[PDB]
This record gives C-alpha cells, sequence and structure tokens, in this order.
C-alpha cells in the first residue's frame, strides 16, 4: 500500500454532471 | 471517510449540493467544516463548504437552508405536474441555452408540434428575485430535490 | 473473483488507480461497473469505467474513461532506472512541498546526487485544467512508481 | 597458515562470514576449503568452510564466496560516507533504535541536524526483496568499509 497524505479526491459522482 | 461534527445534518467531507450565494443555482459542493452561531435563542449551525468545481472559491459559509443531499434522480415526463419545485438547468442571460442549475417551479406542460415543453418560475433563493414564465429548454434532465 | 464485462481494459472488482479530474492526483479504486457510450465522431464505442475509492466511500460511484484509469501501481524504480524525461509517479504536495502528499504523474527533469542526498525533479502534472509545475523536487526518491499500462 | 591450493583465505584465517538464516555478517575462521562436487551437474564452486567465533554451537557451515570476505578493519570518517556507498552497518530489526548486528546497507542521506550528525540507509537484510529503505543507522562513527577478497 502507497503511502498518503493529505485527503481524497476532489469530485463525487454527480448524475447531472 | 466522514467525520461526525458532532450536530448538524452533514458530515465533515460529506458531499452534497449547496447554493451560490452570487447566482442563486447550485454546484457540487463538499462538507468541510460544521460550527454554531449565537442567534436572540437557539443556536443556528454553520455548514463550511468547498464547491467541487470551483476551488479559487475557497471555504464558503451557509446556512442549513443552503445545503442539500447531492440531486441523483431524473424525472420521466410523466411525473412532472404544476406547482413541483424542481432543480433545473437555465441559462438567465441566454435563455436558449445551457446554464447553470436552478430550483424551479413548473407552472405549465405542454407538447407543442411533438416537442415537450415546460415553463415555470425560476427561483434564486435570496440572490434575487425569481425569473416569471421561464421556458425550461432542457426537458430530460429536470432533477428530484432532496432533503436532509 | 474478477469478472469479464466483455469490454474494456479492466474486469468488474479490479483495484486500480484512477484520477481526479480537478486534481491531477492518483488513487486506489475498484472497478464497480462498466459501461459503453457513442464516440463523439463515429469512431469505436468509448467505454466508461464507474469506480469506487477506496477510502474514500463519500466520493460514491465516478464515472471515468480510459486515460483516467490504470491498473495499481505496484513497482519502484530503483535509482538507477530514473533518467530526464521518464514519465513516473511520485508523491508530491503542491501546498506544501517538503511533505508528502498525493501522488501525480511527473515527467523527470533532473537527477543529481550531492553530498548529502539524491535528488530528483520533476514536471507535476495537475488537472484537466490545471498547468504543469515544473521543477519540482520530489522529495520521495525511493517511493517513485512505474505507471502500469493495461 | 596452511595455503588449499585455491580461493582466496589460508586455513585458520579469520574472516567475516554472512549467517544464512538472517543475513548479518560475523567473526569467523576458515577451517576448509573444497570445491562443489561435480556429479550431479556443477557448476563447480569454491566452498568456504567456517566456524563462526562466538557461536561454536552453529558447528562447521559451508559457504560460498560471496558469503565471506576479509575481517572489516576500516572505519569510515564522517566526511567519506556518500550517498549510494554499500558499507556495514550495525542495526537492529527488531529494535531499530538499538544495537543489533552487522548488516550491509546502501546510505541514501546524511545530515547534520542541530542536535546531532544523521545517517539513513536501506539495510541490505537478506536477497533484494528483504532491503528497508530509510532506515535510521544509530551508529554514525561504527560504519565500516567493506572488504574485498584478496
Amino acid at each position: 500500500k502507497r503511502k498518503s497524505a493529505g485527503g481524497g479526491p476532489s469530485r463525487a459522482g454527480s448524475p447531472r454532471r | 471517510s466522514l467525520i461526525d461534527p458532532g450536530f448538524g445534518f452533514y458530515k465533515i467531507n460529506e458531499f452534497v449540493d449547496a447554493r451560490d450565494l452570487n447566482m442563486g443555482a447550485w454546484f457540487e459542493a463538499q462538507i468541510v467544516k460544521v460550527t454554531k452561531t449565537p442567534a436572540g435563542g437557539p443556536e443556528e449551525i454553520v455548514y463550511h463548504v468547498k464547491y467541487e468545481d470551483y476551488p479559487e472559491n475557497g471555504v464558503v459559509q451557509l446556512r442549513g437552508k443552503d445545503v442539500r443531499p447531492r440531486a441523483r434522480t431524473v424525472y420521466q415526463w410523466r411525473q412532472l405536474e404544476p406547482g413541483m419545485i424542481v432543480m433545473v438547468n437555465y441559462n438567465p442571460d441566454d435563455p436558449k441555452e445551457r446554464g447553470y442549475w436552478y430550483d424551479a417551479e413548473i407552472q405549465r406542460k405542454r407538447e407543442t408540434r411533438t416537442q415537450r415543453e415546460v415553463f415555470g418560475k425560476i427561483l434564486l433563493g435570496d440572490a434575487g428575485d425569481s425569473l416569471n414564465d421561464c421556458r425550461i429548454m432542457f426537458v430530460t434532465e429536470i432533477y428530484k430535490i432532496e432533503e436532509p
């Protein structure tokens, strides 16, 4: 497993987009 | 992962829809922080959000009325009826063109020379006055508004 | 375990890396569904990969094109393998460059050895609309990954 | 000391010998030197039979050339330590802040802090898969030159 810092991805699912 | 601030409807890192106060339309957003502010009576919740596609606008403080679970369900034509409050894509400046996502009160629907048409009152919240008798150009992309 | 939908490069339940379009950073993900969509130019059908992020279920399911999905990174380069011009996956923090951050593709621009340490500098590729960052010092030179292809 | 006629050491010569079970280096003595039998298809290799000075209970152990070398004699001065050098250090895999055994290591970085001179490296614990990056070498005045046979 990669070591990471910070948060998660900026985009979540959005059906309209 | 989500983090529970201990109060309010939304978790830290939860993805939501949030109103643009500078436009009135609704944008994909994410909860950053949740706080309370003095009222005189019940403390009011402040949801601090960031907008997914507008990092340049940083973190913005919103009240609960300007945050809701993200839109996910489209209406079928047969489901649309006058009086319903729904979320539509509309452009106040170039009304025939794509714009952004506004709440709307459906006023009339009809089929004109084989084309389905929907008209309604566009709502801006408190970003400005409502726009009456607007033609909603994108009738296959009308969304259910979710609640907490 | 892995289910082949019959099209696309990835199996259902396959563990992959997925790129976030705004950030340019790659995250551990899992294929949940694969669909097809017409090409805009009448070419081959385009494949859509529906993924969930392993550590970020709050993101839901995100739909990505092939450019933003690849097999899970697994091989680290030895120092002697690193050369200017290679495109590799590195860890970098654009806001706090000395610290651990996210996983980005980078073009290696320069490597050198000083009296204190080995150093690698690279061009960090950001989001679709984001510009590249030039001459970024990659702080984790023993954690530079090979980019996998299908 | 009797010369067996081939190989790099004499009978009863003192050497450093690798422990094949945990990868560290130990003071040993050459007791016998032979060649591998050719009966099973080779290849013909020189076999160094050693006994380990502090571990007589391990008996006589048969080692290949790569597992034997002349006794470490020379400690590096700080100025002489550079990234990429393969050196012998004292390190404890189980208790990394403590005194352990003598392992080969690749120096990766060194630095003076306001508190202390510090060295980090990759401890070569056995085969290539069994290596550990960015280990702090706790005894920086005891880093030895590795000697070559002959």
